[PDB]
DNA sequence: GTCCTATCGATCTTCGGAAGAGATTCAGAG
DNA sequence: CTCTGAATCTCTTCCCGCGCGCCGTAGGAC
């Protein structure tokens, strides 16, 4: 086993048994991946915007008799990266630009063009871009796009019971959804009778299409039925008799011949029945006619002589017409088999309802029902039924429609095209008619293997297919109409269509989520996040409990814990940790190849269906480490059903325990003790946990962190191996090694640190860094930790040293109380950035201008005020307080005051001004600040990579003529032609020479554009002129009202700041920080967090033995005598650590980062039992109950019993009292109605239900009411005079009428109503 | 209105009426110009279908939109739906003088008190301040009074403690189901920034304190104040209007405090002495010489009011608990003994403090509730009453009674086996084995957590009831019943699939123990099932409340007697054999509908129309009457409204 | 560029609501 | 031949607050 430098400086105690023998997938390639497959350019065209195009492209003018073909398109790079777009605030996207080839042919010659124009890849439209972190960057706010779910394209059956007529019986209807086409839904009547319906319209009959597929009713009646014959040779009417068709049915008639009878009438028929008939050769029976009579006949049989319909197809038969036709000389007569419990007459049932005739008929109905208002023709109706389900236009079923398509018509082939065919159809019918026979059975909606998962990739590529569908719809025309000479390709298209959809997905779709970017847990679980809403799918308030609940396919796909309880449960989904997405996007799972008796370690991805199909060994079972189940039997799954099966009957097995968990309950330890309610709330809360000024680490955690801090995005890690030269907090720069070092490349990698940033929820993400001069690090390593990291692993807050009792009641039932201590420490103090924007416009009555010469301002709130009018950086301010000095024409004081309330430094001001209007003086001087920081930087850039170029050319010169005299004779840049034979080193030196005069001219090039681009004047879109934003950072502390939380859905507001005097100690005279309640542990099931406070009471002990052994001079070896044992204690763990090589340097440094308790890991449902914590317990001098004896600091006395005190890890939720206290006096009133205004953002009051109004009247109180509903906010002239006896003291009211009512009156008397007030 | 920039927001009758306007002109133009009867016909048929989207909007064949299909909403649209005026601004409308905040739990409020931040009561009573600083002539007017209070000067600071002094303010939790949501209290200033709120009354608002918002509203004028002190103030709402139960039942911590406090255990320091009087007793506990639970002999002293109601005293002998004979100083001067000799429980308890109300009054009742939760916290935080791994206990007998119970299962697969059984009877079997499995591990769970205890007395083992954390939690009621400890220390037993079939193989794991992956995974199905009743069936009680509310909105109590004769008899209901509730619960707080008849024959017991309150009821349940008629709201002859003698007592 | 008129006056607006209630048709029904 | 059945049509309805946060006339003629 080898540590990592980043995991050589915490080496976390692991309890887990199982080996991990697959590590946990990148998290975010969900999205990535998706986008990657959008935006490559691919030979089979599908799966991207050239199978976007293909869709469209080639377009001709039947008329024209000229087409434009696509050729290819190529991406212009972005002309903002991330970092400037977001800053200026526009969107980060890329050019697109398509060859487009306008081929012209020529009338009374073949195809062979006159001129064929191909455009130089014509500009199409502009296109967002995935960030490497998988976010797009919109309008400077960063989106993050959920994979949706919804129904795979196929057919599916499906039937009720009670929910149709209630009688018992169940209908059974069938679907057929295309990927983008018309749906076509074909069901069952109450008795019996088959239609048919499209986009769920009227109802037609089935037989119709048939009729529209030219089918005669003998042609259907032969596809649909079996015959049986009767022949009128030997005898009269005898019948061909099929043994296998009698069985179970009471042979209710006479049949008898060649001597034994087989069955008399009124008795059953039996197997040994049918052997003795199938020895009789029963080709011809006798049977009497009127079981002949009741057949009904399979063809038309005319009168051979006349010509007259005798007998025609579905024709019930009877004796006279047996006889006549007989007679007529049709001697073979064909029946229809309609054995009740077999072969149902259904297709003959929808024959009686039919009412058409034949094609035209066919075609005349179903153009009357699809398209009221409009007349039937025949060469119009074939134009609406061929685009319904078999023109491309308007029906085509995707690549993995067409593949469960053909798997539900148990197909041999899966390679299908998309459009329809008469056999698919009656295949379809056959099966919906084998269903109602009882044959098959219906499928389930909510089954992971009929959902299917899509992702950005193919969405974008939706809305792109439509933008080129409108676009084709006009050019089409333009190119029918175009006199085709002059055009050119160009001309033809234009971007705004394709703009204008491609822009609306990304930014207002129901899809584009705006990123919750409260920690990188949040990022993550929200990139992974699978909906089951948006377009296409259903919707919060039209689902009930059939989709909600879990599903036992779900199992290593889907979360089962992570939904987002209230209004919207079970129909947002976290995908689960292992799972991926199949190629025609299921989902599937890794599990591990089982061959024969032993796990072999082979992973094989199974499917939502293939699962079905095999034994799946749980991931709990043991194994004799040769791969052997240690178990003679064990517990399996097989088809949702799980129970005990024998040893090397299994076929597969999971890989790993976390893989029915996602991220977000991952995270959580001891998640087999808690009750899964309690779960769902911590997984839930974890993410919502703001990220601390001094986060540091978990004690007891699973490690997942040191994936979910890696694969957040949010870190800097170092892209290739190196030693670090320099870090000043903002830019660390790497001497990557000579072995990984590009020939001609710097071989030196710098990582600029993003500082203090604002996030969307108003918190800062600053990196900061914590590898050292000098210190080796590998490609992979973390850097710089982000937010909420710390040393490469996730730490959401703080272990406070918590105790659970009663103490005066001030932790009732969720609340929580807090010693001081713990509010000096500035545990839970966090930074809020907050950005306030003041714009200003050139108005219709002049331009507006930003000055420090405001009207009607005294020089008091000037002081914070420059020269130019704005605040200086750095400068604390408060609510109230101006911080631009804007004007406006014709003059007005209206300039931006600090908003009431909040308070802080601000520490950042971005002006952006439209050119044309002059630039105000502080906005020059910003600009110049940005100007020589560019101009440094690039220098900086420039000069140190000339420095390690100009020492690798002396290096190159130690050999090949070294001349130290003639070397630092001259400056370093005349080395044009210094001595060295005519050998390949002076080539080399040529070749960095070269290198160099690039280097000038790029520094050069790259130094002028980026001055253009700052000093540009600033695009302020609408109407106008400049803009100046402020950023104010408040250093917000924790008090009373303010919400923290646990991982084990433990939440309360802390209700009081105990002094440290007031806390109970322990007899070593040590203070709890944290009180919390006891009797909310039982009530809850939340037994873990228990356990894990046990644990971590343990895991700091650790901590308290290696401090001492760290303050007391103890001598390395007995200290790393101490270390291995806290590490090589427990069972058979799978981690085994030997400190023996880390040559007692590594070992000080693990101890410094040690010192502060031993971070331990404990897997989800691989973790510690109660013996080893136990055992832990005991390494230390710790006791090993778990329960201590508190004294009360008030009273020195000591607690009657001990309590339990540790080391739990609490959170600071995001959700903090001072967002939301707020009251109202006097302020703004709306004005259609003078209520006042709702909100905090505005000056509004509380909403006065109808449920308060039901409360008031319930007791007395109708003055109360009078009050609330007249003066408080509706009646105008009286709430100015309730104002004044307020004042004047005199407190009465004088109610009036309320406004509002009145206007009620207006919207009424608006319409022919006349409503009006009575006297009497 | 116009937006940011030089652009007016759209309307949506604005364009409907432009809609129509046009087509008018154009008709009118039109017929000015005379046009063919076909061009006519249309454009009037235009202006037809462009007057109905004006007027309702959607009831055409299809709605018009100038944007991404949201359709415009027309005049009848205003008028009606859950946005519209009637429900949105005339029922109700938002109002001055209102904020909120986040509540949390202050112990010392009295009952009729609550705690508001100073920055809120500055801004809900600045008028009021401005009516002081005219008043006191400390300000010249308005216009120095806003600023004087802008500068949070520390004399503006007095004049809030002097203005907030007796004014109610009404807090409301969101939603407000029933009418104890909304009460009145007195306010005190605090620092901070959250709402103190008093433990005692959580219970009404149903307010966990993990971050529930609440809404304060100050009434304004002086029949405002009167209002709500004399209706919706917190001591004025002891008893719930639904039934006679009071709504002050005591909270989960105060109860355990309270059982803690009373019980008593076999062998503890201090027993059996003699205590001369209940103070003595408290002094021995603060000395340190005594055990809360000890078993001690103390000369108690109380007094009985008379038939006519004035208090008898007499002090005896009682044998008794240290802390019950402490307790004792704090019950008032009307009640026996007896109710404080008891293990207090959430159910002991709460009778106790109904019967003060029965005999003391609402006033002794009040200040007794408070103290008895100040002496609960107290106690309760003197117990220390933790919970640990420890505690959970697993029977060791429990591996047995799976490792039989499992077999026997087998035992029903053989039969499977050997096509001696059928498939549904296979079935119902090993669910009813496992029932009973799971039945004998709760039943051996439960002894052993009441056995673990076992002290000696001067001599030989002896038993008692157990003083671990979790049964004490379980048995005094605060929380977590027996089926929470069951499922922490036996086993959590079968499940329900979604579709409610009994799994076959139960979670025999409890959550002391690791569930394994499946074991959890099974779980889910019934927590997410839970969890979806839940969200969607607050949405239909909500809609039956208001339905209710719709339909009753019109009845009140306008005349004291209809003078009618009929009614409704009451029986006890019996179903399903024995019965299943009383005759008492029924016919309490009713008038009588007739003469009630002595049992047997031509003897009257009760008169015509007397309201039968506990006192007649216990009479009635002396005898053995059974079917009483009683007067009934239903069939009170009052037209356009009820009479006061059928609805009877008023519950609350 | 401004400012205009008009609003699928050559499409297909979504199929993942349930129910509950009338209102409106039809159907043997004499 | 309609009457007095069902059956098949359309319309109405679906808890309370509270916060974020974006997003918000269009194409065509002088
Ligand atoms: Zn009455």
């Amino acid at each position: 086993m080898v540590y990592s430098y980043t995991e050589k400086k915490r080496i976390r105690k692991d309890f887990g048994k199982r080996p991990q023998v697959l590590d946990v997938p990148y998290l975010l390639s969900i999205q990535l991946d998706s986008f990657q497959k959008f935006i490559e350019q691919d030979p089979e065209g599908q799966y991207g915007l050239e199978a976007a195009f293909r869709s469209v492209f080639p377009i001709q003018s039947y008329s024209g008799n000229s087409e434009l073909q696509y050729v290819s398109y190529r991406l212009g790079e972005p002309v903002f990266d991330v970092q400037e777009c977001q800053i200026r605030g526009v969107t980060y996207s890329a050019p697109l630009r398509v060859k487009l080839r306008l081929v012209i042919y020529e009338r009374e010659a073949p195809e062979g063009t006159v001129k064929d124009i191909k455009e130089q890849e014509v500009y199409m439209g502009e296109i967002p871009l995935m960030t490497d972190n998988g976010t797009f960057v919109i309008n400077g706010t960063e989106r993050v796009i959920v994979s949706q779910l919804h129904r795979s394209p196929g057919v599916f059956f499906d039937s009720d019971k009670g929910k149709t007529h209630s009688s018992g019986k169940v209908l059974y209807n069938a679907r057929i959804i295309p990927y983008r086409g018309s749906w076509l839904d074909f069901e069952f009547d109450p008795k019996d009778n088959l239609f048919v319906r499209i986009d769920r319209r009227r109802k037609l009959p089935a037989t119709i299409i048939l009729r529209a597929l030219n089918y005669t009713t003998e042609q259907i009646l032969d596809l649909f039925f079996e015959k049986v014959i009767f022949e009128i040779r030997d005898n009269k009417l005898q019948m061909e008799l099929v043994p296998e068709r009698l069985r179970g049915e009471t042979a209710s008639f006479d049949i008898e011949a060649n001597g034994k009878v087989y069955v008399e009438k009124g008795r059953r028929i039996t197997a040994r029945h049918i052997r003795q008939l199938e020895k009789d050769d029963v080709k011809l029976i006798e049977v009497p006619v009127e079981y002949i009579a009741g057949k009904v006949v399979a063809k038309d049989y005319i009168d051979e002589s006349t010509g007259e319909l005798i007998c025609a197809a579905n024709m019930e038969l009877s004796l006279d017409l047996l006889a006549k036709l007989s007679q007529s000389g049709h001697k073979r007569i064909e029946t229809l088999f309609t054995n009740d419990l077999d072969h149902g007459p259904y297709i003959s049932e929808t024959l009686r309802v039919d009412p058409t005739n034949d094609r035209l008929s066919a075609l005349v109905e179903i153009y009357r029902m699809m398209r009221p208002g409009e007349p039937p023709t025949r060469e119009a109706a074939e134009s609406l039924f061929e685009n319904l389900f078999f023109s491309e236009d308007r029906y085509d079923l995707s690549a993995v429609g067409r593949m469960k398509f053909n798997r539900s018509l148990l197909r041999e082939e899966i390679e299908g095209s998309g459009i329809l065919s008469k056999d698919d159809i009656i295949d379809v019918m056959k099966k919906l008619i084998d269903i109602r026979n009882g044959k098959g059975e219906v499928d389930d909606i909510d089954h992971l293997g009929n959902r299917r998962i899509r992702s950005v990739g193919e969405m974008a590529e939706n809305q792109f297919r439509v933008g080129l569908v409108r676009v084709e719809r006009a050019v089409k025309e333009r190119l029918s109409l175009g006199d085709l000479d002059t055009l050119m390709p160009q001309d033809m298209i234009n971007a705004k269509p394709i703009s204008a959809a491609v822009k609306e997905f990304f930014g207002s779709s129901q899809l584009s989520q705006f990123m919750d970017q409260n920690n990188p847990l949040s990022e993550i679980t929200h990139k992974r996040r699978i909906s089951a809403l948006g377009p296409g799918g259903l919707t919060r308030e039209r689902a009930g409990f059939e989709v909600r609940d879990v599903h036992p396919t779900h199992y290593g796909r889907v979360c089962p814990i992570e939904t987002p309880e209230g209004p919207n449960i079970g129909l947002i989904n976290s995908l689960s940790v292992y799972a991926q997405t199949n190629e025609y996007g299921f989902l599937e799972t890794p599990y591990r190849k089982v061959t024969d008796g032993v796990v072999t370690d082979e992973i094989h991805y199974l499917s939502a269906i293939e699962e079905g199909n095999y034994v799946i060994a749980q991931a709990n079972s043991n194994l004799d480490e040769e791969g052997h189940f240690v178990e003679d039997l064990v517990t399996c799954r097989s088809k949702g059903e799980s129970s005990l099966f024998s040893r090397d009957q299994v076929d597969y097995m999971d890989v790993s325990t976390q893989q029915v968990v996602s991220v977000g309950a991952s995270l959580i330890p001891f998640l087999e003790h808690d009750d899964a309610n309690r779960a769902l709330m911590g997984a839930n809360m974890q993410r919502q946990a703001v990220p601390t000024l001094r986060a540091d680490k978990p004690l007891v955690g699973t490690g997942m962190e040191r994936a979910v801090a890696v694969d957040s995005g949010v870190t800097a890690v170092a892209k290739r191996g190196g030693v670090v030269q320099y870090v000043d907090a903002s830019r660390i720069v790497i001497k990557v090694n000579e072995d990984e070092m590009y020939p001609g490349e710097a071989g030196i990698d710098i990582y600029n640190l993003t500082k203090y940033t604002r996030s969307n929820q108003n918190t800062c993400i600053n990196q900061m860094p914590c590898v050292s001069l000098g210190e080796p690090v590998e490609r992979g390593d973390v850097l710089a930790d982000g937010p909420s990291t710390d040393l490469g692993e996730l730490a959401l807050g703080q272990n406070m040293r918590v105790a659970f009792m009663p103490w005066n009641g001030y932790n009732f039932e969720d609340s929580i109380l807090v010693s001081e201590r713990v509010v000096q420490e500035d545990r839970f103090t966090t930074i809020h950035i907050q950005e306030l924007a003041c714009v200003s416009r050139d108005t219709k009555l002049g331009p507006e201008e930003i000055t420090a010469d405001i009207p009607n301002v005294g020089e008091a709130a000037l002081s914070k005020l420059d020269e130019s009018g704005i605040v200086y950086i750095g400068a604390e301010v408060t609510g109230g307080d101006i911080l631009v000095g804007k004007v406006t024409p014709k003059v007005k004081d209206s300039s931006l005051r600090v908003p009431n309330g909040v308070s802080g430094t601000v520490i950042d001001v971005q002006v952006f001004t439209r050119d044309g209007v002059e630039k105000d003086k502080r906005a020059l001087e910003i600009e110049e600040m940005q100007l020589k920081q560019a101009k440094k930087d690039l220098s900086e850039e420039l000069q140190i990579l000339e420095a390690g170029l100009f020492s690798r050319i002396r290096a190159v010169l130690v050999a090949g003529g070294v001349e130290a005299e003639k070397l630092d004779k001259l400056p370093r840049d005349r080395w044009l032609e210094l001595g060295l034979t005519d050998e390949e080193k002076q080539n080399q030196l040529e070749q960095l020479a070269e290198q160099y005069d690039e280097l000038k001219h790029e520094f050069e090039k790259k130094l002028e554009a980026k001055r253009r681009k700052i000093t540009q004047g600033d695009d302020l879109a609408p109407g106008v002129l400049k803009i100046v934003k402020v950023y104010l950072a408040v250093k917000r502390r924790i008090q009373p009202g303010d919400k923290m939380a646990g991982r084990h859905g433990n939440k309360g507001v802390i209700s009081k700041i105990n002094p440290i005097e007031d806390m109970p100690y322990d007899e070593n005279g040590t203070p709890v920080d944290i009180v919390l309640n006891p009797l909310g542990v039982p009530s809850r099931m939340n037994i873990g967090q228990i356990l894990e406070t046990h644990l971590g009471m343990a895991a700091k002990g650790i901590g308290d033995k290696i401090n001492a052994m760290l303050k007391q001079q103890q001598e390395v070896a007995k200290l790393r005598e101490f270390i291995q044992r806290a590490y090589d204690l427990g069972a058979d763990v799978r981690q085994k650590v030997d400190l023996s090589t880390f040559s007692d340097e590594e070992v000080m440094r693990l101890a410094e980062n040690l010192r502060k308790g031993m971070p331990i890991a404990t897997p989800v449902f691989d973790g510690a039992k109660e013996a080893e914590i136990k055992e832990l317990l005991k390494l230390g001098d710790l006791p090993t109950s778990g329960q201590i004896r508190l004294y009360d600091g008030r009273t020195g006395e000591q607690f009657e019993r001990p309590v339990t005190v540790g080391y739990m890890y609490m959170l600071k939720l995001n959700h903090l009292v001072d967002d939301k206290m707020h009251a109202r006096s006097t302020g703004s009133y709306s004005l259609v109605t003078q209520q006042p205004l709702g909100g905090k953002a505005q000056f509004g009051g509380q909403r006065f239900g109808e449920m308060e109004v039901w409360a008031l009247e319930a007791y007395g109180a109708a003055y109360t009411l009078q009050e609330m509903l007249t003066v408080k906010s509706d009646d105008v002239n009286g709430r100015t005079k309730m104002y004044k006896n307020i004042v004047d003291g005199n407190h009465q009211m004088e109610p009036g009428m309320p406004e509002s009512f009145n206007v009620l009156l207006k919207e009424i008397r608006s319409l022919g109503i006349n409503i009006e007030l009575e006297d009497e | 209105v116009p937006l940011d920039g030089g652009r007016f927001a759209t309307s949506d009758l604005n364009d409907l009426y432009r809609r129509v306007i046009n087509r008018n002109n154009r008709l009118k133009r039109l017929l000015d110009l005379a046009a063919p009867d076909i061009i006519v016909r249309n454009e009037k048929r235009m202006l037809q279908e462009a007057v109905d989207a004006l007027l309702d909007n959607g009831r055409r064949g299809r709605a018009i939109t100038g944007s991404n299909k949201r359709p415009l909403k027309s005049l009848a649209d205003m008028i009606k739906g859950k946005q519209g005026r009637f429900r949105q601004n005339l029922l109700g409308k938002r109002v001055d003088y209102s904020g909120r905040s986040v509540i949390t739990v202050g112990p010392y409020l009295r009952l009729h008190q609550c705690g508001l931040p100073k920055k809120m009561a500055l801004e809900l009573f600045k008028p009021f301040i401005y009516g002081k600083l005219e008043l006191r002539g400390l300000a010249t007017t308005i216009k120095a009074a806003k600023k004087m209070v802008e500068r949070e000067e520390a004399v503006v600071w007095d004049i809030l403690d002097e203005v907030i002094r007796e004014h109610p303010v009404l807090l409301n939790r969101a939603p407000t189901l029933h009418r104890l949501g909304i009460q009145a209290f007195e306010p005190v200033l605090i620092e901070g920034k959250a709402i103190q709120l008093h433990p005692l009354v959580c219970a009404a608002y149903n307010a966990d304190f993990d971050g529930d918002q609440m809404a304060v509203h100050v009434p304004l004028t002086l029949e405002a104040q009167l209002e709500a002190r004399a209706l919706m103030m917190s001591t004025n709402n002891i008893l719930s209007p639904a039934n006679g139960e009071p709504i002050i039942v005591p909270s989960q911590d105060v109860v355990l405090g309270l059982y803690y406090m009373t019980r008593d255990c076999v062998n503890a320091k201090g027993e059996g002495m003699v205590l001369t009087g209940p103070k003595e007793a408290e002094r021995l506990y603060r000395s340190g010489l005594a055990s809360l639970h000890a078993r001690v002999k103390v000369r108690i002293t109380e007094y009985e009011k008379d038939a006519n109601g004035e208090l008898v005293a007499k002090t005896s002998l009682k044998d008794t608990t240290v802390g019950r004979a402490i307790l004792w100083m704090i019950v008032p001067k009307g009640l026996p003994y007896s109710i404080v000799n008891q293990a207090l429980g959430k159910k002991a308890i709460s009778k106790m403090l109904n019967t003060c109300y029965r005999i003391l009054g609402l006033k002794p009742t009040v200040i007794f509730a408070d103290q008895i939760m100040y002496t609960g916290f107290a106690y309760a935080a003197r117990s220390g009453a933790s919970v640990g791994i420890d505690d959970m206990v697993i029977p060791e007998k429990k591996h047995e009674i799976i490792s039989e119970a499992e077999a026997e299962v087998a035992e029903i697969q053989e039969q499977f086996q050997s096509g001696l059984v059928t498939a549904g009877e296979r079935y119902n079997k090993v669910i009813d084995i496992w029932a009973a499995a799971n039945d004998r591990v709760s039943k051996a769970m439960m002894d052993n957590l009441q056995t673990e205890t076992v002290i000696n007395r001067d001599g030989q083992e002896e038993k008692q009831v157990s003083f671990n954390s979790i049964y004490m939690m379980a048995d005094s009621g605060a929380r977590g019943s027996a089926a929470q400890i069951r499922q922490l220390a036996g086993m959590r037993g079968l499940m329900a699939k979604p579709d409610g079939s009994i799994i076959e193989t139960p979670i025999t794991a409890n959550f002391r123990e690791g569930l394994n992956v499946l074991q959890y995974f099974i779980s889910t199905h019934g927590a997410r099932k839970g969890l979806a009743d839940t969200a969607l069936k607050t949405a239909n009680s909500g809609y039956l409340t208001r339905r209710l509310v719709d339909v009753a909105q019109d009845l009140v109590v306008t005349e004291d007697d209809c003078g009618t004769h009929e009614g409704i008899m009451m029986t006890p209901v019996i179903e399903g054999g024995d019965v299943k509730e009383p005759l008492r619960d029924r016919v309490l707080g009713r008038v009588t509908a007739e003469d009630v008849l002595k049992p047997g024959t031509a003897d009257i017991l009760v008169p015509r129309n007397t309201l039968l309150h506990e006192q007649w009821c216990d009479l009635l349940e002396e005898n053995s009457v059974d079917a009483v008629k009683v007067r009934s709201v239903v069939s009170c002859d009052t037209d356009f409204g009820v009479c006061a003698h059928c609805y009877g007592r008023d519950l609350a």
